[PDB]
């Protein structure tokens, strides 16, 4: 069965970094690309980044300078690391497999609080 | 970055009639494009991929149709659990964006 | 007849390949990539009396016949010297029905080990098609 789940600290400050956890499971790594997305309060979705089955990693042109990405093959999970923080980073932040370009399966997303 | 302009932002309508969620692409995004539903308090769901093709277990009132730079998903008969959030997202290159999303509502 | 990936990738979505059971068209020049180097006579001997033809090395042991495999089942219904030409309508014929499903690409090692999970859609950006 095809699962990500997302664990992150939930609430942070501007002043230390952020990494989010996708562990996956019913699925190789190897072979399908992980998504990150976030949702705002009340706003729509937004792209953050991506790693390909290959190990390859895109990102949100914006936010490129504060993420990245990383996997564990063997522990089946995905790393969305974030620093310099601000309040608009709050969010609820999503993991979501990428099947032939589409997302199939979506965590449940976490909620991340970006405070002072 | 292709941007992508989804519209109407809201949608008020009655079950059984039939509404259409437009996503215009500022760029060709060659049929890359997926439709996904968000429900309240629900990760979104993928709807249609590749343009056109419903992904499993969608019901078929749903239709995506586009080519080029503006594509639709229309929802024939609309049913109470069609009502919720409704996004696109290109697949075109990296980086992927997503529609400001359809807010689909009781009318 | 070695073909350039952007010429293969018009030839293939001609013959219906592109999301075909759900398969982005970058898959299928992805294979033919890492199978045959594109080569429309691309032919590979395997340690059974089996032998792989054209640009999807089709194997003669169960989907073309070259009446020289022990064993041919010929679910294609095609002579393996079919495939073997610059026309790919066989070859692409004889896919379709390899691929029954969504996961029906398996059928090509190569695609499995070095395409699934990458980036198949680079192989044709750019391409007029």
């Amino acid at each position: 069965q095809v699962q990500l789940q997302e664990s992150g600290p939930g609430l942070v400050a501007p002043s230390q970094s952020l990494s989010i956890t996708c562990t996956v499971s019913g699925f190789s790594l190897t072979g399908y690309g992980v998504n990150w997305v976030r949702q705002p309060p009340g706003k729509g979705l937004e792209w953050l980044g991506m790693i390909w089955g290959d190990g390859n990693t895109d990102y949100n042109s914006a936010l490129k300078s504060r993420l990245s990405i990383s996997k564990d093959n063997s522990k089946s999970q995905v790393f969305l690391k974030m620093n310099s923080l601000h309040t608009d980073d709050t969010a609820r932040y999503y993991c979501a497999r990428e099947r032939d370009y589409r997302l199939d399966y979506w965590g449940q997303g976490t909620t991340l609080t970006v405070s002072s | 970055d292709i941007v992508l302009t989804q519209s109407p932002a809201s949608l008020s309508a009655s079950v059984g009639e039939t509404v259409t969620i437009t996503c215009r692409a500022s760029g060709n995004i060659h049929n890359y494009l997926a439709w996904y539903q968000q429900k309240q308090g629900k990760s979104p769901q993928l709807l249609v991929y590749y343009t056109t093709t419903l992904a499993d277990g969608v019901p078929s009132r749903f239709s995506g149709s586009g080519s080029g730079t503006q594509y639709s998903l229309k929802i024939n008969s609309l049913q109470p659990e069609d009502f919720g959030s409704y996004y696109c997202q290109h697949f075109a290159s990296t980086p992927r964006t997503f529609g400001g999303g359809t807010k689909l509502e009781i009318k | 007849k070695v073909f350039g990936r952007c010429e293969l990738a018009a030839a293939m979505k001609r013959h219906g390949l592109d999301n075909y059971r759900g398969y982005s068209l970058g898959n299928w020049v992805c294979a033919a990539k890492f199978e045959s180097n594109f080569n429309t006579q691309a032919t590979n001997r395997n340690t059974d009396g089996s032998t792989d033809y054209g640009i999807l090395q089709i194997n003669s042991r169960w989907w073309c016949n070259d009446g020289r495999t022990p064993g041919s089942r010929n679910l294609c219904n095609i002579p393996c010297s079919a495939l073997l030409s610059s026309d790919i309508t066989a070859s692409v014929n004889c896919a379709k029905k390899i691929v029954s499903d969504g996961n029906g690409m398996n059928a090509w090692v190569a695609w499995r080990n070095r395409c699934k999970g990458t980036d198949v859609q680079a192989w044709i950006r750019g391409c007029r098609l």
